[PDB]
RNA sequence: AAACUUUCAACAACGGAUCUCUUGGUUCUCGCAUCGAUGAAGAACGCAGCGAAAUGCGAUACGUAAUAUGAAUUGCAGAUAUUCGUGAAUCAUCGAAUCUUUGAACGCACAUUGCGCCCUCUGGUAUUCCGGAGGGCAUGCCUGUUUGAGCGUCGU
RNA sequence: UAACGAGAUUCCCACUGUCCCUAUCUACUAUCUAGCGAAACCACAGCCAAGGGAACGGGCUUGGCAGAAUCAGCGGGGAAAG
RNA sequence: UGCUGUAAAGCUGGGUCGAACGGCCUCUAGUGCAGAUCUUGGUGGUAGUAGCAAAUAUUCAAAUGAGAACUUUGAAGACUGAAGUGGGGAAAGGUUCCAUGUCAACAGCAGUUGGACAUGGGUUAGUCGAUCCUAAGAGAUGGGGAAGCUCCGUUUCAACGUGCUUGAUUUUUCAGGCCAACCAUCGAAAGGGAAUCCGGUUAAAAUUCCGGAACUUGGAUAUGGAUUCUUCACGGCAACGUAACUGAAUGUGGAGACGUCGGCGUGAGCCCUGGGAGGAGUUAUCUUUUCUUCUUAACAGCUUAUCACCCUGGAAUUGGUUUAUCCGGAGAUGGGGUCUUAUGGCUGGAAGAGCGCGGUAAUUUUGCCGCGUCCGGUGCGCUUACGACGGUCCUUGAAAAUCCACAGGAAGGAAUAGUUUUCAUGCCAAGUCGUACUCAUAACCGCAGCAGGUCUCCAAGGUUAACAGCCUCUAGUUGAUAGAAUAAUGUAGAUAAGGGAAGUCGGCAAAAUAGAUCCGUAACUUCGGGAUAAGGAUUGGCUCUAAGGAUCGGUAACGAUCAACUUAGAACUGGUACGGACAAGGGGAAUCUGACUGUCUAAUUAAAACAUAGCAUUG
RNA sequence: AAUAGGGUGAAGCCAGAGGAAACUCUGGUGGAGGCUCGUAGCGGUUCUGACGUGCAAAUCGAUCGUCGAAUUUGGGUAUAGG
RNA sequence: GCGAGAGACCGAUAGCGAACAAGUACAGUGAUGGAAAGAUGAAAAGAACUUUGAAAAGAGAGUGAAAAAGUACGUGAAAUUG
């Protein structure tokens, strides 16, 4: 079986050292090197990955279009849709109680 | 003779503590002009634990009264605070698990952590795992509250003085055995280089005051004066008294 | 093991070229020359080592400048061109 | 090693060039005393302590 | 009796004593006062028609100018090099210059020939991006200039 | 005191050239040759017995004796060398 | 050659030689050697002596040459045996690389050979590194010490921006506004990090050259498109989709960015294998035969997924479900969708390349031509990458540069007009240093071409549990002074009648045991162990038998087709052999001692010594 | 950055059996441990083997301890002569 | 340091470490350590040419006052050797 070799100098199997074994056209077995895997985005509030978003190192995100890095929603790229959902649910009824706190108080207020 | 390992610990080269893996300094807020006055509402964002500390840490998030900015706090975490709590910090804060208040707003009997020395210092006393302050009496002519510590002392600390209401988490970890000299070794692995220990009577005279002889033995009184010098204590530093321990202290 | 196989271990310099003398006696970790005392402003020398001193001092290389005062301090540091004669 | 340094290199350059055997018209110079160079080095015997 | 060994003599070796010398050393005396930010001493790397050293020199590189002098240099080669002459050779003399990369070493850094910024000129369709040439940007302190700060403080 | 131990020790079973009691076989040496070619050590040297003697001599005194050049071994002596 | 003197010494004949030297009277001293384990240099005996014995091993012929055990070529015999004697690197060396010449010295024999000697040649980058970032750490600065060299401080008791944005104005001046918590600098050729592949080419360089095909960053800028009269786009219930599709200050989030072990799944490379088409080999006889070629990069487009999520619906006769037991009224099963693109498929790249055959041009530089390069299968295989899971800790397993996104709503924008280079295409540019070679039984360090030491990647067939041992293919070596003999004594290795530790301080050394299956296993015990306790039986070859699966097709309890190596049993058979080489525990009864795993006297001590968990005391 | 191949078989989980109950028993599954046999690796017990003017100023042969962690190791970095 | 003149000084193992391409060659990680080594002849006239040899060299010849001066070069002792 053919055997290969590291292409570079570093002789060593670190991360940034990894290697695929290949066939070339030549009919050759040659070590090709491999970049490090990419890490999902993740929503801002729960840690979860979020969907529609490209899985790239972070240096490519500076390549693709705003479509491939966003979500057509508020907080699109930033947080999912069910923790915007709870964020939106969560503003209207606090507000709402928040109302319900003012005008009792002035009852109360008014009672007495 | 030799300069005994004792007095190399001072120099501080081998023997600084280790803390990389560190998640920060637990303190207190900053007395500020909202905790002086009122009260301020901060959400516990994770608890995590800290290498080297047997209590866990709570990241709590405030925002700033000054300007528009978050501030994240560093607090040791008492039992029973979750993540996602709203914790409350300050003079009018109520007295719940967790919540920051001074000394004088806590009634007789109560239980605290992460107590403050002297008003303002962000935190002294009671601060280790299971550990906690108990709140004695006030004297509020002097502006003096009373409290136990940990070891048993009674102390006498201002009443604006904060503490956190509750016990510290983690307690209970000395009630298993280590088994193990490699249970010691990844412990002290992330606090400091204390360990091995090697006796002083196992070691020849240069490097110790117990060492050498024909037999392993100390040879004079291990109780040494609190007015020796370096490189003289080694063994019991001013004992007031030696042997085992009978009846109530 | 303490003599040749232990001398088997020895790939790893603790001096390299000195900039401002040029021996190989900057030591890498230090950043300084045992030398020369490089970076230091003053030159390193001792009374104890006189034999030092005669290696690398005024005279051991080529004096560019100080070669020539003695000449120019002989003509009571002249300045202007010489004349030529009637 | 291959990775090297332009100052180390730069000192190599110059010990190659000192490492040649004496231009052989220079004993024909009158009152000419050196008969070879005497200051040569082989890499293998004496290292160069860079 | 040979061989062998031992002693002497002759010649030849081995080796470098002896003798003769000496552009060196060593001591004494006489006279003089002249290093450096106008960048020293020292370091590195280069430079010749043919050179590795030593010696000299710095991309104007075994040297440029100038003054003096008056026919060489020389191991070989060779003038678009020279002889009753602005003329061979000359660290003879020396007052004008050149003086790489450094070094107290000065934009920052230096185990890197790594990285800025300012001005003038200039190339690529360019106040911004990329390139070239020249000139700049260290610290402590003094005198002065200018622009400022303080209910320290005067007056209105 | 279970477990563990290149720790110290006694006995038993198995096992055997440890022994009775030695023999035989192989490879590499040693050996001989061509080439190459050190070192330790060295007052001078080198056969014994007795004597006396710094009380254990290669030399001295009295005897025994005594014939070139040598090779492989050897470990009595050189109160061998370090 | 002699003479004189008791002597220290003086004189003279002969030879050699080439430039200065002596007697006498005095002066002066670094003034006389056999020794000092004296100093430096030189030279013997020993002595042609010790010795040039590890790493399986060499042989025939030709060529070259004065000369060949040692060079070159051919033939052969061997070995390393993929955990290499193969192919590369890091550290270190520094020209050792290559070609030509060449043998005085060196290569402890030799030498026509060489890492030797001499003369030349040789290292090509926007994409590989350095360079940049920070790590432990190092360290300037207002400063505080110190007689001082300097020490201390770096979140440093300090008036610390060589700030930035626009509206533009040219006037190189302004007008504002926004902030200044933090940020000197150095610190990794294995951490972090913009971007390149394949084919070919040299005596010696190549991811650097040539050919072709791309990519990244920085900049400029035109066309096309998209958007706007409802000003800053539409569609989908939704998850979310798309060629585009304003967005200042400020704030927030994500990536960078992270231990280790276990089995499971998928991919790729390798291994194995059927058919077919070329080529080689064998052919006494046989073998639809033994061997060999049949390949496909970065990049572009479309498509492809476990997990995750959305919609519907509403569950006990609880159901779904992994090798591993978790999940569901906090919405399961069921039905239908969305998303990440790791990885695979098809196409472009691309057959034009490479490969295998066949025919030619010819001392020729270098080619020129034709044909084929195809279709399948398999898995507790080996390695490696990824995935979904599970365990584990008084252990919870970097930082920064850098990039993106969101929140916010400043400002500016249409009516026959501005965008926006986050949509397509087009234009320009990418500096500096390194790059040869060795990486080791000869290129590094051990004084040396020293049996020592010195970090790491790739990894074929058979046997097997096995990456062990043993044999083999590719590749590489055949190096290590040689010849003749085979005493003693050695060193390394064997066997031995009968006895069986009588030897010896002592069973030291050796022997004996050993794999796997089945059987059987005591005291004691901290209940976990002890335990492979002890102690027995079996094992080859051949011919059979049985069991254990997958995919399709409607009492299918069935047929059809395919497919892997495990297990159990029986007959027969042999000089009773058979884990047949290899590989591979001796066991038991007790005492002293340290609980255990662990650690130390490099180079005479590995222990009962040190450590340890547990226990106690002290501040 | 590195670390064959086996043995044993901890919690947790599935099924069955017994019992009035409390609970207990059997078969699987699972894959724990400064566990174990044993390579690489790391170490260095014994022959008191070789060598002992060596291959070597500490090596060589066999035998041996350990081999998933208090494991082994490169580079960077810190500690400096009472 | 720069410029001079001298000596009852030393005479190449002496005198400075160095009379010479000496603080050189070389050693050590480093601070540092640190040698040996002068003389053909007036002049290279440094041996043309022939011959034996693969060559190095030899033998003749030649130059020189001398080769009993041949770049192993003034003289050329002793140990040691033919
Ligand atoms: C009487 N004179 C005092 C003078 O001694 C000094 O006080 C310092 C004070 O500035 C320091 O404190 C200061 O500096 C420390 C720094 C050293 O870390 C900072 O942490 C702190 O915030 C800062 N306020 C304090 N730690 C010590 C006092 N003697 O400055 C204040 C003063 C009043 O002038
Ligand atoms: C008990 N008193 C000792 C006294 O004996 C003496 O110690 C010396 C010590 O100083 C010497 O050491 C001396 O010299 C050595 C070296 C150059 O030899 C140096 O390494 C060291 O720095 C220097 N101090 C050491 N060689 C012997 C001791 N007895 O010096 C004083 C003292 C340390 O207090
Ligand atoms: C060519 N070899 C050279 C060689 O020149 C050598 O020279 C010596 C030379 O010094 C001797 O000459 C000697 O002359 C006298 C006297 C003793 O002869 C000495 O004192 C002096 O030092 C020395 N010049 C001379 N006789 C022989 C050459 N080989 O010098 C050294 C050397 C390397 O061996
Ligand atoms: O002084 C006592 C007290 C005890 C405790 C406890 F021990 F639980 F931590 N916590 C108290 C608290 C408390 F800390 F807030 F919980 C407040 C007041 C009294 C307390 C008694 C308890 C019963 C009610 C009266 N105070
Ligand atoms: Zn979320
Ligand atoms: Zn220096």
């Amino acid at each position: 079986a053919q055997r290969v070799t590291y292409r570079r100098r570093n002789p060593y199997n670190t991360r940034s050292n990894k290697i695929k074994v290949v066939k070339t056209p030549g009919g050759k077995l040659v070590a090709q090197h491999v970049k490090k895997a990419a890490s999902r985005v993740k929503c801002g509030d729960c840690g979860s990955a979020l969907a529609g978003i490209s899985t790239l190192r972070p240096r490519q995100y500076a390549q693709v279009s705003k479509t491939h890095k966003t979500v057509q929603r508020a907080y699109g790229g930033s947080r999912c849709a069910n923790c915007v959902k709870e964020r939106i649910v969560r503003a209207f009824l606090i507000e709402e109680q928040k109302i319900v706190k003012r005008v009792l108080k002035e009852q109360q207020d008014k009672e007495k | 003779g030799r300069v005994i390992r004792n007095q190399r610990k001072g120099a501080g080269s081998i023997f600084t503590s280790h803390t990389r893996l560190r998640k920060g300094a637990a303190k207190l807020r900053t007395l500020d002009y909202a905790e002086r006055h009122g009260y301020i509402r901060g959400v516990v964002k994770q608890i995590i634990h800290d290498p080297g500390r047997g209590a866990p840490l709570a990241k709590v998030a405030f925002r700033d009264p000054y300007k528009y900015k978050l501030r994240e706090e560093t607090f040791i975490a008492n039992e029973g605070v979750y993540t996602g709590q709203f914790i409350y910090a300050g003079k009018k804060a109520s007295l719940n698990v967790g919540n920051i208040l001074p000394l004088g707003a806590c009634p007789e009997g109560t239980i605290v952590s992460n107590v403050e020395e002297k008003v303002g210092d962000r935190g002294a006393l009671g601060r280790t795992s299971g550990n906690y302050v108990i709140i004695i009496g006030h004297n509020p002519d002097e502006n003096k509250t009373r409290v136990k510590l940990p070891s048993g002392a009674k102390k006498i600390i201002s009443s604006d003085a904060r503490g956190v209401i509750g016990v510290v988490a983690g307690g209970g970890r000395i009630d298993k055995p280590l088994l193990k000299a490699g249970r010691a070794f990844h412990k002290y692995k992330v606090k400091r280089n204390s360990w091995p220990k090697t006796r002083g009577v196992a070691m020849n005279p240069v490097d110790h005051p117990h060492g050498g002889g024909n037999h392993q033995h100390i040879g004079k009184a291990s109780t040494i004066s609190r007015g020796a010098v370096s490189g003289q204590k080694a063994g019991l530093i001013a004992a007031r008294r030696t042997g085992l321990l009978r009846g109530t202290q | 093991g303490k003599g040749t196989p232990s001398l088997g271990k020895r790939h790893n310099k603790s001096h390299t070229l000195c900039n401002r003398c040029g021996r190989r006696s900057f030591h890498v970790q230090k950043k300084t020359c045992s030398s020369c005392g490089y970076p230091a402003a003053k030159m390193r020398s001792h009374n104890w080592a006189l034999k030092a001193k005669r290696r690398r001092t005024t005279g051991t290389g080529r004096m560019a400048y100080l070669k020539h005062v003695t000449r120019r301090f002989k003509n009571g540091f002249q300045t202007g061109v010489a004349k030529a004669q009637t | 090693p291959s990775q090297k340094s332009f100052r180390t290199k730069q000192k190599l350059a110059k010990a190659q060039k000192q490492n040649r055997p004496l231009p052989q018209w220079i004993r024909l110079r009158t009152d000419n005393k050196i008969r070879y160079n005497a200051k040569r080095r082989h890499w293998r015997r004496t290292k160069l302590g860079i």
